[PDB]
């Protein structure tokens, strides 16, 4: 039980963080969690369980639950709503169609009691589409800043180029990491 | 075929479960129970029993019932074999198979079992596969996994599944290659109360224990080969040449196993060892009745006897016994009335027997017969049937390794009248 | 081990 | 224990990898047990993607003895294996398959139905034989899809490695009983490989070799028979009396009398094995007294033999009787009614090869044999 | 220099093999390395330069460079000759326009007096397609029975799947271990 | 020496990075040298796929400096950078442009050309300044591709950050030093931004808006004046001329006077400094020697000042002389005659702001700035 | 815009190379070359030089020469300011800007290069970003690689890279916060032989040393804020507060850096704390000639003058000199015709001073003019103009740092005649 | 270090 011991580890990098990812289909979700632990970007197909894995920067173990979104199995997000440190919600910006239907179920995310100490990080993923949305416009269709109590921030992203990724944890580890 | 599977401890309680497709109620088991109270012993337990769903199929051995469940029709020896091997995987595992033993071990046993059956068709089989799949648990081997995990499962598949010699591991590897060769035979008769034999016949096998590296590949001939008549032989064996040259050419597995089982010729007659004399009476109501045995060399082979067990199932009229041995230990049974004897062996100079006088119930009635006697005993370096080795030649690796080949003769069940 | 086998 | 469960829940929940372990063994005793931990399912399933091969093991059997009582949660956890299933080791797509396959939710049949397809195409043996398995499941789990099925077992009965025969024409047997157009095609190759082919598919496709041949039989004939005579000297008495039957009910009357001297050795096992065995000798022996008379000592009941057998051997000597040996005989049962179990005494006094005929009730699934047909059927299929 | 110390690493795991992996454009090259090393499949493009990289497997550290079969690059294999322990080439089974290309490229490969020490493993990749191939037919097209003093072995395999990957570097391990 | 040249090499074919890494060192020592190195390009290259990120740093220094001379191995080495590109890590991201974008070989133009607008969409500034850079090298590899970085530069002006907007100004006055369409569209942004823009950025942007001022003027006059008026006090004297330029060439003249005062202070620098600066002052006071005269002692000639700074200074105090001080001149031009540097007694006897008129020849690509045109152009347009 | 940076040796040597956009031969510096064999001296040397091809732009500082190739017009203070920037960075990393430093440190030096310019164009440049992206070798540093790796280069971008605030390092931390001014005046001057001031100003620079951890933010106020008049301010500072209060609010960069360059108001005059009374003579092709000289307070503040050299740049006629000192040590350089006199400082009670006779070359004209005289000297705790600090305020931390500052009057040229 | 400064 030395507490050096434990201050070791802490130095010799020991944090960690459970981060559940939830988000619709087609959001970029999956893509996001693989390029973060592998940096290449991997084929894939739509999600029914979850992929979880650990992705370890700036000595904090960041663990990221990649639940799927599609109907079937989105109610079963409550199943992670246990003990998190954060919430990342990824967008699709150019789906102005469920836009709204994002916000809905993020602001149900939002609504749950056990939720409330996680932070909230949202992505506008796909960026290098053409028709994709900013990150204003997406603040603005989601409604971020109606938010009240709760710590939260939007990062424009674009998974194929790896773009607002390291941002996104940078966030996070700034609003995780209250002391060293 | 094999929907699940059940534990009974003898007692009458469910001692543990298994399901491969579906969860079935304990309910059934009710059944089985039925039949047990039915039953005039756990050795009359009838194999197969029908119930309004499902058939049971059950092994009694080691004081356990391995009971199992079948929801189709299923050749009935499929199942009985399958089960009877799984219950000797367990002694392999954890060296006996019994209920103390799997209550240590339940983990590992509950995974053997999903190993070895796949949806109720067997899957894992031989244990030069399974061994390989899931480590067995030792005592260093536990001590290995407080450090590195509870690690006993391959992360491969072994070599030798998918080769042409399932049955031997790859990369086997030895720095005292050597290899046994068990022949024991097996005395099975039944003796006339005069002592003339009525029936006997010699069973044998020929055990192995191989510790070879590499693919070896191991050939036994025979001093006596016309001795030999029905064979099984381990699937390992290439018949071809036995049936031509009447060789044992094959490609062992390592481990313990069986690799011959045969019977003797009956051309030639049955040496018996052992004679029986023995003077014993009833009397209609009486209070005492008599009792005097000798057990000595009648077809000794000029050898000495030895492990030597004497059972008497004695009649319910006998409530003890004023009875006393020139040999070993005796003891009697008044709950089941046993006349337990241990001999050990014979003398070729004194011979081992019981002599005295038998305290009868008054009041009850004579015996319609006089008591069996049932007989364990054996001989070492001794091949009764005359059936020795003439020679073992090894191929294939660079090694001159033990080749040791042990003969003992051991009795099968040995009955004696009156 | 060995101790009982015959050479063969 | 409540709290108990709670404990394991933290367990599980807790990046302890050993925590997670102890866990899970004290959860799989529970289930050997017969103890309802369906309610730790929730968290149970969130380590099935755990990469501890040890813990997932244990995973597995968790999850699919629950799988049926909790199918949502079972749902939400479907694609660790659909993705495991692509991993280039044949041991883990294997073990991927069989979990996969053994998730009872109306919800993954397609999926199942597409990896089923994607299994039998894998280049190894390995995969392939538990992709046959994975068909009978998929079979039972939803009939609907045997037609798709069943081209996909035509596939596999292609494969030339006994690693994969023996379990294809399991799954053939239960899955698709009919369409013996389906046998033909292979008929000279199985009736050649099952030499080299596992015990337990020994068994299995010699059964359906004989019914194959009471229907296709009034060169090839004798393929069958003499490819088959080896397999006498087998160590599984399964297979012994796998071959017995085949011979009963296929070979010419004048060579029946190979078997019985094997089937009198099979006497010599242990009493679940005697017990049917002496079943089959007293039902052929109906039939073919002459095959087992030789043997009349091996028949004789000792003290301890169980009722049961006592009564099977008694049956048994009973056929074999006859002025040649009635005065043996007679002295042999007066000695057995003179033995203290009057059962058999009283019994005394009055002296194939399937379960059907062991219950001696028409066993469920029992396929019936047919006659020899007038004509036989046109030998360009390979009979 | 303490020899135990040498066996200590041995025995840890301390083998190496250089190999490596040539072939004609869309053989499958890339997409094979990178299963081995991370499991998954990539999104590639055509490959210009070379991959190299170090799949550890059975103790043995193979390191694979992948080195594109463009005409424009082609030549450049050549650098690669020196010092090597096996030589990967790739077919893909489908292209039987290209058949005897790859086989004369590879006859090049093995005409090569720098490469005599090679083994050669020839994976027949893209097995999952129906006008695929087989391994003999593939044989019989590449002549590689026709070789004569040198190692080699044929592998069919199927890199959307895995299949045939870990089987080569199988023989791979007993071709190159000649001992422990 | 071939032996060591030999033992470079196996240090490179080692798998030790720690002789990989010394290797690269000797390397990199020996291009700072001057020697050829070319004959290890083969091998060198081989590790540019390294994961070590230092040594990897040295790779690319020597692949760079041997990209020219060994235009078929660098070929053969570019999917690394390609992959790399897209790597999500700004740093690496940027340091992977850079390098792509330095190797010349024809070949990988239109690579090159896909990457710039990758690089252009960029979401951080920090990999867009890079981007503005790489358009700069591409369009002196291939003019021929100089309309489509065009359109890019185009969209890369329309960002908001100084970060990127510095580094793109100067990459358009290089590549497209025409079309002020292009800025026009900016103009009252950059007039903004050029405060915070860094003050290399500044030199650049305030060069570009004065000859920009020359075509469009003949309230947004005001506006660049206004705003550029603070940056006289800045710490880099390239800032301070710049900004003393644009005053002299675009100030009403009743304004111009504001800059002596700092452009004098800029003589208390180093000689290289002062040489310039000298030079500008000399230039200047031929049209406004009322702007110095104030000042007139500072331009006094020192013991310490090099021949060419007491000829520059004696230029500057033969303008500033007139009646009302040559009784004071005279007399330092007296002592400056007893000096004992005769060149410069010879020389006392006798007794804007770019490259161009300090050689006072035309410099290559001198831009020439118009005269104010008698009709403004469109105001529309934001002048 | 900087296609080559080559490093020539005084000696006439191509120390260092360095190439950005093509590789430009070594053969060009042969003009150089050429112009430094027609300069009279290594001082003398035209900063900018046009080539047949290529312009060369060079700084000459610490013995070397700092050559840069230039191919199209480029404003010749933009590179000149860089390449001195350069050889600052030089300074800064290695602790000297010399050859020898760059010997020893080749490797980093040619990294730095590569990370300051890209391309011709300057990517890093202030030093709290380029210490990021390149840690500077010390010793214990080098030991960390031993072990480690040679890793001295960052594996991300400097946050501060890309905040409004470029010239900070983000992430700061010190336990020992301290900040601390150096006011240094500057006295430039030149006296006339009856030792009237012909010209004096007084310069100067705030030097400031920042050890504050985080994101804090100085000002300063001053005692007399009419002394400033051109004042040059670090970008960092926030003007717009200087220009309507006549207050220096701003975040300050950490390290050492200067801050403040300031002109001090003409309206008031210059405190000359030096007079030097100087008679000396020659005579028309004598063998000798006089020389007297006292060093002395003339507003010398109440201060004691130190730090003192004295340098007289003689004629050719001086052949040696019997002159002796009052105070520190006098040499003469007969091959420059230098009298070196190191005073180190004036004693209120007892002044400095040179007397004796010159050894004239017999048959040499008589000088022109009497040598003039350069004058190091300083004063500790002296602000000469005036111009004190009122007071530093620091927002955004916690700290209670330590807030120094110091006062030191150092001179500038100090030239006087005769 | 801090010698020689004044504290303001
Ligand atoms: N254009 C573009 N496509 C993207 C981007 N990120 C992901 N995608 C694509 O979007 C599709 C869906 O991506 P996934 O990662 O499978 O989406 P998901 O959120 O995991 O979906 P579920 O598993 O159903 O929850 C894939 O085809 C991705 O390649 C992006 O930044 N830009
Ligand atoms: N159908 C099928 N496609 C495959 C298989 N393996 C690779 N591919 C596909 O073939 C294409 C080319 O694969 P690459 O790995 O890029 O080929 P390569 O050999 O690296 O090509 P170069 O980089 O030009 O040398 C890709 O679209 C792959 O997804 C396979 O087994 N089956
Ligand atoms: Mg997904
Ligand atoms: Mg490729």
């Amino acid at each position: 039980g030395n507490i050096f011991a434990n201050l070791f580890k802490g130095l010799f990098g020991k944090k960690e963080m459970r981060i559940l990812m939830v988000g619709l289909d087609a959001a970029g979700k999956t893509t996001i969690l693989y390029k973060l632990k592998l940096g290449e970007i991997v084929t894939t197909i739509p999600t029914i369980g979850f992929n979880v894995e650990t992705v370890e920067y700036k000595n904090i173990s960041f663990t990221v639950w990649d639940v799927g979104g599609l109907d079937k199995i989105r109610p079963l997000w409550r199943h992670y709503f246990q003990n998190t440190q954060g919430l990342i919600f990824v967008v699709d910006s150019n789906d102005r169609e469920r836009v709204n239907e994002a916000r809905e179920e993020l602001m149900r995310m939002l609504a749950e009691d056990e939720l409330r100490d996680a932070v909230l990080l949202v992505f506008a993923n796909k960026q290098d589409l053409p028709n994709a949305m900013n990150a204003a416009e997406i603040t603005d269709k989601l409604g971020l800043h109606s938010l009240r109590h709760r710590n939260w921030y939007i990062q424009a992203t674009c998974a194929t180029s790896g773009d607002g990724l390291y941002e996104g944890l940078d966030w996070l580890s700034n609003q995780l990491r209250n002391q060293k | 075929m094999i929907h699940s599977l059940f534990l009974i401890n003898c007692s009458g309680d469910i001692f543990l479960e298994k399901h491969w497709k579906s969860v079935v109620s304990q309910s059934v088991c009710d059944y089985f129970f039925e039949a047990q109270e039915k039953a005039a012993d756990v050795e009359n337990v009838p194999p197969v029993i029908s119930t309004p769903h499902h058939y049971l199929i059950s092994i009694y051995r080691d004081k356990l019932f391995f009971v199992s469940v079948i929801q189709t029709e299923v050749p009935p020896l499929f199942v009985i074999e399958f089960l009877h091997r799984v219950a000797d995987t367990f002694q392999d595992y954890f060296g006996e198979c019994s209920e103390a033993a799997i209550k240590d071990n339940v983990v590992i046993v509950y995974e053997l079992l999903e190993e070895m059956l796949d949806n109720g068709f067997p899957l894992a089989t031989e244990s030069n596969i399974l061994k390989e799949l899931i480590k067995p648990p030792t005592i260093l081997r536990s001590v290995v996994n407080s450090i590195t995990g509870s690690s006993n499962v391959g992360d491969t598949l072994p070599t030798g599944q998918l080769s042409n010699i399932p049955w031997r591991r790859a990369g086997v590897k030895y720095t005292n290659n050597e290899a046994y060769f068990d022949v024991v035979e097996e005395i099975d008769a039944i003796i006339d109360k005069s002592g003339s034999t009525v029936f006997a016949e010699i069973q044998g096998v020929i055990d192995a224990c191989i510790k070879l590296s590499g693919m070896p590949d191991l050939s036994l001939s025979f001093m006596n080969p016309r001795l030999l008549d029905d064979v099984s032989f381990h699937p390992c064996i290439r018949f071809k040449r036995w049936e031509s040259e009447r060789v044992l050419s094959f490609i062992p597995p390592d481990g313990n196993f069986r690799l011959i089982s045969y019977r003797v010729s009956s051309q030639n007659l049955v040496a018996i060892p052992v004679y029986v004399k023995h003077s014993i009476s009833f009397k209609e109501n009486s209070s005492c009745g008599r009792f005097d045995i000798t057990i000595g060399p009648k077809q000794n082979m000029g050898k000495t006897i030895e492990g030597i067990t004497v059972t008497v199932h004695m009649p319910k009229v006998v409530l003890n016994m004023n009875l006393t041995p020139t040999q070993g230990s005796y003891t009697f049974d008044p709950v089941t009335k046993v006349l337990t004897w241990d001999v050990g062996k014979i003398t070729p100079q004194k011979l081992p027997s019981l002599k005295g006088l038998v305290n009868l119930q008054s009041g009850a009635p004579k015996p319609e017969e006089n008591p069996s006697l049932n007989i364990q005993f054996k001989i070492q370096q001794l091949a009764i049937s005359g059936l020795k080795v003439n020679r073992l030649d090894m191929y294939g690796e660079k090694y001159k390794p033990f080749k040791g080949v042990k003969y003992v003769t051991k009795a099968g069940k040995f009955q004696v009248r009156t | 081990s060995h101790a009982g086998y015959q050479t063969i | 224990d409540l709290k108990k469960n709670e404990d394991l829940k933290q367990m599980l929940e807790s990046n302890k990898d050993s925590a997670k372990l102890d866990a899970m063994k004290r959860i799989v005793g529970m289930i050997a047990k017969g103890k309802n931990a369906s309610e730790l399912f929730p968290a149970v399933v969130k380590n099935v993607a755990s990469k501890n091969i040890e813990i997932k093991k244990l995973v597995y059997v968790y999850l699919v003895r629950y799988a049926e009582e909790q199918q949502d949660l079972a749902l939400l956890s479907i694609s660790t294996f659909q993705r495991a299933l692509k991993d280039p080791n044949q041991l883990i797509r294997a073990s991927a398959l069989r979990v996969l396959s053994s998730i009872r939710v109306p919800i993954i049949v397609p999926i199942m139905m597409l990896a089923i397809k994607e299994a039998s195409a894998d280049l190894s043996p390995y995969v392939r034989k538990n992709a046959a398995h994975a068909i009978q499941k998929l079979y039972s789990l939803d009939p609907e899809q045997k037609e798709m099925l069943i081209e996909v077992i035509e596939k596999l009965l292609k494969d030339k490695s006994t690693l994969v025969a023996g379990s294809v024409v399991m799954a053939f047997e239960e899955v698709c009983p009919d369409r013996i157009d389906l046998i033909h095609k292979n008929y000279r190759k199985l009736c050649n490989l099952l030499v080299d082919v596992e015990e337990w598919g020994q068994v299995v496709i010699i059964h359906m070799l004989t019914r194959y041949a009471r229907t296709q039989f009034v060169p090839d004939h004798r393929l069958l028979i003499r490819n088959t005579k080896p397999l006498l000297q087998s160590r599984n008495a399964a297979v012994v009396m796998a071959v017995a039957q085949l011979y009963w009910h296929i070979s010419p009357k004048s060579e029946a009398g190979i078997i019985s001297k094997s089937l009198v050795r099979l006497l010599r096992s242990n009493r679940e094995v005697q017990y049917i065995v002496l079943q089959n000798i007293a039902t052929m022996s109906i039939q073919r007294k002459g095959m087992f008379e030789p043997y009349l000592k091996s028949f004789y009941v000792r003290s301890t033999d169980p009722t049961m057998i006592k009564t099977l051997k008694l049956e048994i000597l009973t056929n074999l009787a006859n002025e040649a040996n009635i005065s043996t005989l007679l002295r042999e049962f007066q000695t057995y009614v003179k033995s203290q179990d009057k059962q058999f005494a009283a019994a005394t006094i009055q002296t194939l090869g399937t379960l059907s005929h062991t219950l001696n009730i028409k066993a469920t699934g029992y396929l019936e044999l047919s006659n020899w047909p007038e004509v036989a059927p046109d030998p360009s299929v390979r009979n």
